[PDB]
């Protein structure tokens, strides 16, 4: 499931991507937060060192923080830039990424607990709960993490999002 | 330009100039496509260009077309794009494409001016089949007041070496149309063999019309210098070991259109990057692709 | 000023008349000293004006002797040094002292050339080995006479028929005690069955790995290719030229045919055609290894040294 | 300090500059049981080098780098002294001991060069354990990127070369070619492999098992029979131990023989070597720099007579078993590195820069 109420990231947003392949024009990467949607990133000529030390297997897999440079939701393309990500922006993106991964693990365990035989059921329940909490706290992403933490010591805050009993119990247990 | 026009365009570009190569017209079609695409995505253009190059690989069966497609895709995506809304990106890309096209267009003349210094007076040039590069270099050789006889094979699947002899006989140079199976017969009187190639593989070998390998080997047994005159866009990322190891889409009861010559069979290359030994073809090719 | 043109004209007619001085590294040192004197005795605002100046005197100095390439390629290396310093200062007034110290760096690099080749010589000579050389070259005799300090081997110095200069190399190697064997030039293929490797010098390395050298060494390379014995071209990198072989046929240096057929031969000198080429062309496929001051290199690597030492815009000079 | 290993047998008059040792005696017979001069990991590694337990060039380089990790982890800093000089001066006698046990392959020389350059580039303001962890991470990155990731890259570049229905000839034991063949069989290519082995190591039997356990149809034979099978061979893959400056390929002794016989049968040769095995040393024959193994290893038991049992009693008899030879680069077509498929004559151009 995606991280945010949107199915694609917005323009001028910082994301975390896994580099999937390197090609002539640029590098193709998978955006993990947009259901592994495909993006691409350009390579500055100075960053062109395929001749001397390529070892393409190096970047064949890696986590990176990148800035959304251009999006086209209809065509489905997201172009990203590493050079435009500031170090402070990279640190914030890394923190966000860890938070989103934690929310992901919580929601995947919740979806498993309720035996959601269909992906759309689990995605809908997790996305709706995370977005609703995000709205309550006006903070996409961070809201869910903080809410799980509150569920560790005070599980009743999760009682009203009654998807099922098992989902709530498993969320509190793993948070706790 | 929903691909149909592209195929049509390419054709209009190849028939408008009969002295024009095919890969140049392919790069002009790619530049036209980028010029009028109407897509705002620094990545949205790479998939469209790849589909275009596979339509220009399907229409044209030459090796140089796919090579020029890869070189145009690399040379348009070189500078620090850093675009706000693709407007800067597309404009810079178009500028780069035009620069690349101009470099290609002055390449052939560079080839001729750099190569014609090897033809001695009274030399006998051996030539396989029609190519505008060796014809240009022979016109540069006759421009410097040099006298030489040319034996041009006929290259039987399409008698184009005969067409080369017609276009070179109009140049007022002594040319003789030799049967294709006589390259072992006339090698003893032809002191050097100048052959234009249509594709240069990584090791330094060449991809050419079917009679080049037997011609090059006949030149190696008689110690004759085998010179190859090709441009920079005819480089390819292939490494064939045998005549079967070339891809079948460049080859075509068993009538291939393309053979392969080993780099050990080649004396020199005359590219726009310079007069190269085949190990310089490998170094320069990797550097050029970048 | 005027003394500059005095030295230039003396150098030009020195190259036109004969060999002054005798060996080529002295010629490279004189050429670099003359070029540093040229760049310190003129006035310029842009580097391109000095580039045309250096191109003009290079055209004159290589038209003095087209067969000897050391002055021309030394001028060309100074041109690439000027281009590199202008490129590193462009991306103005401190250009002249930088070119002076870069040429000084080139002189210190160049003075320790034969001894650097001699230092790496022990990696190519083992004990009781049969070596065949041709001609006379100070690089090869320093190579062998210092490799004989720890090894004992055999050298067959073949003389060259126009000027039997292998005799001087023979009497110089016998002073070091290397079991020097002197033969003619007609017995090379007669003794190639026992020669383990061929270590020769050259006059000019071309851009494709080919080389012009003392005449009769193309035959020596063919005989060593027939017997598959490796060729060691002990050559420094001021004999590296971007000039391709087929270029206006001004390759061989023809001298008076007196050394081949004397003037006292008779009336048959009128109805005879005597040629004496003192140089010969060896293709790169007949060469195994070059030994330069930076190490051992393949003939498939000279273009790279070419791109590291010369600029393609100065190949015409 | 450290003595010299004793020369065994009667050396070849052509190989008088190269040392010839024996696997029967060890250098550690007259050394301390508590390892004090040399680090204990270094004496363990040198003993398992001299006895032949680690013979592959990548396995030797890995064991070298792991023993260097054990040295750097078990290192202390003397007072008022810097790490960047003393650690080099302490690792140099270690490499001298490793040379006296067995001469190092060029993988080990380039690994030592990388470690020396890395230990020179340790900052002076950094503490002890932080620089120790930095060096351990640098050694880990070196092994991981140089061999494992370069091996995956070479495997991918060789998968697009091996076709279906062809026959492939291999020689000796090398993890790179065996990994190429295994990942080509697993990724979908159906081919058969012949295997040329040679005395006295007979190390091709190892790769034979590796291909039979992987499900590859195999054929096993020796070097002299290669002239019989090269009419069936369509491709010969080889495992290089070093690539030289002129483009020569230093490998096991039958490599150049197989390349010559393969060119006599018009069989294209393919070498597969990682770029850390690139040597600035250059050679033109197999005589000026080579390793000489035990001359008493060449003997075998064909019945009840060993002709070379008492070979040292014959004064005019010399035994030599070379380990490495070189191939001229006009015999090798491919050089498949992690940088790509390059020809053999273009290898020093692309490797240098």
């Amino acid at each position: 499931c995606r991280f945010y109420q949107h199915k694609f990231p917005e323009v001028e947003d910082v994301v975390m991507v896994n580099v999937r392949s390197i090609a002539e024009m640029g590098a193709y990467v998978s955006l993990l937060e947009y259901n592994n949607i495909e993006g691409m990133i350009l390579l500055s000529e100075l960053s062109r060192r395929r001749i001397r030390s390529i070892n393409k297997l190096i970047r064949i897999g890696r986590n990176e923080c990148v800035v959304v440079i251009r999006v086209d939701k209809e065509k489905g393309y997201i172009d990203l830039s590493k050079r435009r990500v500031s170090p402070e922006e990279a640190i914030k993106c890394e923190d966000k990424f860890t938070k989103s991964k934690t929310v992901y693990s919580i929601l995947r365990h919740v979806a498993e607990v309720l035996e959601y035989t269909k992906d759309e059921q689990l995605e809908s329940l997790f996305q709706r709960t995370a977005w609703v909490f995000d709205d309550k706290y006006k903070r996409p992403g961070y809201g869910a993490y903080d809410a799980f933490k509150h569920a560790v010591s005070d599980p009743s805050i999760l009682d009203s999002l009654d998807l099922n009993e098992d989902e709530r119990e498993v969320l509190i247990n793993n948070i706790n | 330009m929903d691909d149909k026009e592209l195929i049509e365009y390419f054709k209009s570009q190849m028939k408008e100039d009969p002295d024009m190569a095919s890969a140049v017209a392919a790069i002009r079609t790619l530049l036209e496509f980028l010029k009028r695409d109407k897509g705002e995505t620094i990545q949205g253009l790479r998939a469209n260009l790849t589909s275009a190059i596979e339509t220009l690989c399907g229409v044209d069966s030459s090796v140089a077309v796919s090579s020029g497609g890869e070189l145009f895709l690399r040379f348009i995506s070189l500078a620090s794009l850093e675009y706000s809304d693709y407007s800067k990106c597309k404009k810079i890309m178009i500028e780069r494409g035009e620069l690349f096209l101009r470099r290609i267009s002055l390449s052939r003349n560079k080839i001729a001016d750099l190569c014609h210094t090897f033809i001695k007076d009274g030399a006998t040039i051996l030539t396989h089949a029609y190519s505008r590069v060796v014809l240009r270099v022979l016109e540069a050789a006759v421009a410097a007041k040099k006298r030489f006889s040319v034996y041009v094979t006929e290259s039987q699947p399409d008698l184009s070496g005969k067409k080369m002899a017609k276009a070179l006989c109009h140049l007022n140079v002594p040319v003789t149309v030799v049967l294709d199976a006589a390259v072992g017969y006339i090698m003893e009187k032809a002191d050097l063999v100048i052959v234009g190639a249509e594709g240069v593989v990584e090791n330094g070998g060449i991809i050419n019309k079917i009679g080049t390998n037997q011609m090059a080997v006949c030149a190696k047994a008689q110690n004759k210098p085998f010179y190859v005159v090709a441009e920079s866009f005819k480089f390819v990322r292939l490494f064939p070991l045998n005549q079967q190891d070339v891809p079948d889409k460049f080859k075509y009861e068993e009538h291939p259109w393309v053979d392969y010559t080993a780099p050990s069979l080649i004396t020199l290359l005359f590219t726009d990057l310079g007069v190269l030994t085949p190990s310089a073809v490998s170094d320069e090719l990797i550097k050029l692709y970048l | 000023g005027s003394e500059l043109s005095e030295r230039i004209e003396s150098f030009v007619e020195t190259l036109k008349r004969g060999g002054g001085p005798r060996s080529s590294e002295e010629m490279a040192r004189e050429t670099l000293g003359l070029l540093r004197q040229i760049i310190t005795d003129h006035r310029w605002s842009n580097a391109g004006e000095l580039m045309e100046l250096i191109r003009r005197e290079g055209r004159r100095m290589t038209a003095a002797q087209p067969s000897e390439t050391t002055v021309g390629n030394m001028v060309r290396r100074v041109l690439k040094i000027i281009r590199e310093e202008y490129g590193r200062l462009h991306g103005y007034a401190q250009l002249q002292s930088n070119i002076i110290e870069a040429i000084n760096e080139l002189l210190v690099e160049l003075e320790g050339t034969m001894e650097n080749i001699a230092a790496q010589a022990l990696e190519h000579i083992h004990s009781n080995e049969v070596i065949m050389t041709i001609g006379f070259s100070r690089t090869v005799e320093a190579f062998l006479k210092e490799a004989a300090r720890k090894r004992k081997f055999h050298v067959i110095v073949a003389e060259c028929a126009p000027f039997c200069q292998g005799h001087e190399m023979a009497v110089n190697l016998s002073k070091a005690g290397i079991e020097t064997t002197v033969m003619t030039d007609a017995a090379i293929f007669a003794v190639m069955s026992r020669v383990n490797k061929v270590i020769i010098g050259t006059k000019t390395i071309l851009a494709n790995g080919a080389l012009r050298a003392v005449t009769g060494t193309h035959t020596l390379a063919l005989a060593a290719k027939h017997h598959s014995t490796p060729l060691i071209v002990c050559a420094p990198m001021f004999k590296l030229s971007p000039q391709f072989p087929n270029e206006e046929d001004s390759f061989h240096k023809f001298v008076a045919p007196e050394e081949v057929l004397p003037f006292t031969e008779g009336d048959i000198l009128e109805k005879v055609s005597v040629h004496c080429p003192v140089f010969d062309y060896v293709p790169p496929e007949l060469i195994t290894l070059f030994i330069s001051n930076i190490g051992g290199n393949a003939p498939s690597y000279i273009y790279r040294l070419m791109s590291e030492l010369y600029h393609p815009d100065d190949h015409v000079l | 300090q450290v003595p010299t290993r004793k020369d065994y047998g009667s050396k070849v008059s052509l190989f008088s500059h190269l040392p010839q040792y024996s696997r029967q005696n060890s250098l550690t017979q007259f050394m301390s049981i508590p390892s004090s001069v040399i680090h204990p990991a270094m004496v363990r590694l040198g003993l398992q080098y001299s006895q032949g337990l680690v013979s592959g060039s990548n396995a030797r380089c890995i064991a070298l780098l792991r023993a260097l990790q054990q040295v750097i982890q078990d290192y202390t800093t003397p007072p008022n002294e810097e790490l960047s000089r003393d650690l080099v001066n302490k690792l140099k006698p270690y490499m001298s001991f490793l040379t006296q046990c067995r001469p190092l392959s060029a993988s080990m020389h380039n690994a030592i060069k990388f470690l020396n350059k890395e230990i020179t580039s340790v900052g002076s303001s950094k503490r002890e354990e932080e620089a120790k962890s930095e060096l351990r991470a640098a050694i880990d990155r070196y092994v991981q990127e140089k061999i494992v990731l370069a091996a995956q890259a070479i495997s991918r570049f060789a998968y697009q070369k091996i076709s279906n229905g062809d026959v492939i000839l291999v020689y000796g034991c090398s993890s790179l070619v065996s990994r190429i063949l295994q990942e080509a069989w697993t990724e979908g290519r159906r081919f058969r492999v012949v295997v040329v082995d040679s005395r006295p190591w007979l190390e091709g039997r190892h790769t034979l098992r590796s291909l039979v356990h992987a499900g590859v149809p195999a054929s096993y034979l020796l070097i002299p029979a290669a002239s019989y099978v090269l009419p069936e061979v369509s491709k010969v893959l080889l495992g290089a131990h070093a690539l030289l400056a002129n483009g020569s390929v230093m490998s096991r002794v039958g490599t150049a023989q197989l390349a010559l016989v393969a060119r006599a049968h018009n069989v294209p040769v393919l070498v597969c070597c990682e770029t850390y095995k690139f040597c600035e040393r250059v050679q033109t024959d197999a005589f000026v720099s080579n390793e000489l193994d035990d001359p008493d290893d060449l003997q075998c038991k064909r019945g009840e007579h060993v002709a070379l049992a008492n070979w040292q009693n014959h004064a005019s008899l010399r035994l030599l078993n070379l380990v490495y030879d070189v191939t001229p680069p006009e015999l090798v077509d491919l050089v498949i590195t992690e940088l790509g498929m390059i020809p053999c004559s273009s290898v020093p151009v692309v490797l240098r820069v």
